[PDB]
């Protein structure tokens, strides 16, 4: 069991993926819900690479390896995908120009 | 004015520096390239051009025209 | 350089104009140098060596 | 390569992140990641020490491919002091007819 935190009490549990709030991991309070397999895989590209960014060819390559993508369907991901974890203030994952995107991690309960 | 050099333009440092920096020394090469080999130069935007182009073309020149045997 | 004047300035009374700054009249001075410099104005300049 | 600087700054160039830290494993206040020319001059601030870098080589490595107007070595300088929130110059140093010198405290290989 893999859990992640992030900033404003943020969770995310990998093994059964949930993202919800909770004061304490093993107590959910607000469950956001379930991130889709592209989703699960956007948040795995910010989050083995922590704490260094993620170059945008990587993440391309690695989201869609035999697919013709172009720059702004990863980017309309990045935003359609902070619709669901409604990080409005850009802070849960950083946008860093010609360096990548970067996701807030504050601790990793293993 | 094929005979002068690209300084003669009398262009913006900004200007200047991108065509200097990409070895466009002579109107010559600056004509025969076209408004999206400019525009693909790096740190040379849209705004800058349409300066290029006011300026080249108060001197009675275009872009795109070809010369034959140039130089 | 006193063209249609009396008298020859300093960088002292040319900053007395509108700003009392020396380096700023220096180097609008110096810029106006090289500008004239360039060869598309200065032809009829030259003639008159 | 782990550089530390006067006030407990902490640069790491293999993530690329600079913060204030007592302890250089654990990261207290973030600063952040500075940009790529703010990199390139961090680099040569580093690499030339003890001795400062010539002007020459840090224009030829700022921007080698066009040469530049001038101003834009000192505004370069200007922001990778004020992203290091070197308000006092203490972290980047000029020396007249000399160059420019960066003060390291240590570093962590």
């Amino acid at each position: 069991r893999v859990i992640y935190q992030f900033p404003d009490n943020l969770w995310w549990n990998e093994a059964s993926n949930q993202v919800y709030y909770a004061q304490d991991p093993m107590k959910p309070e607000r469950l956001i819900g379930t991130p889709s397999i592209m989703q699960a895989k956007l948040l795995k590209i910010l989050c083995e690479y922590h704490p260094s960014p993620c170059p945008n060819d990587q993440i391309i390559k690695a989201l869609w390896p035999h697919g013709f993508i172009s720059s702004e369907s990863l980017t309309q991901a990045i935003k359609r995908t902070r619709d669901f974890l409604n990080d409005e203030h850009k802070t849960l994952i950083e946008n860093v120009k010609l360096q990548g995107y970067r996701i807030n991690i504050i601790q990793v309960i293993v | 004015i094929l005979l002068r050099p690209v300084d003669d333009l009398e262009l913006t440092v900004r200007s200047a520096n991108c065509l200097k920096a990409e070895a466009i020394h002579y109107i010559g090469d600056l004509v025969q390239r076209t408004e999206v080999e400019l525009l693909k130069t790096p740190n040379l935007g849209k705004k800058s051009l349409t300066e290029i182009k006011d300026v080249l073309a108060s001197r009675g020149l275009s872009l795109g025209m070809r010369l034959e045997n140039w130089p | 350089f006193g063209i249609d004047m009396n008298t020859d300035h300093t960088l002292e009374e040319v900053g007395k104009q509108f700003d009392v700054t020396r380096e700023r009249i220096r180097q609008i001075e110096a810029k106006a140098l090289r500008k004239l410099r360039h060869p598309s104005r200065s032809e009829v300049l030259r003639s008159f060596l």
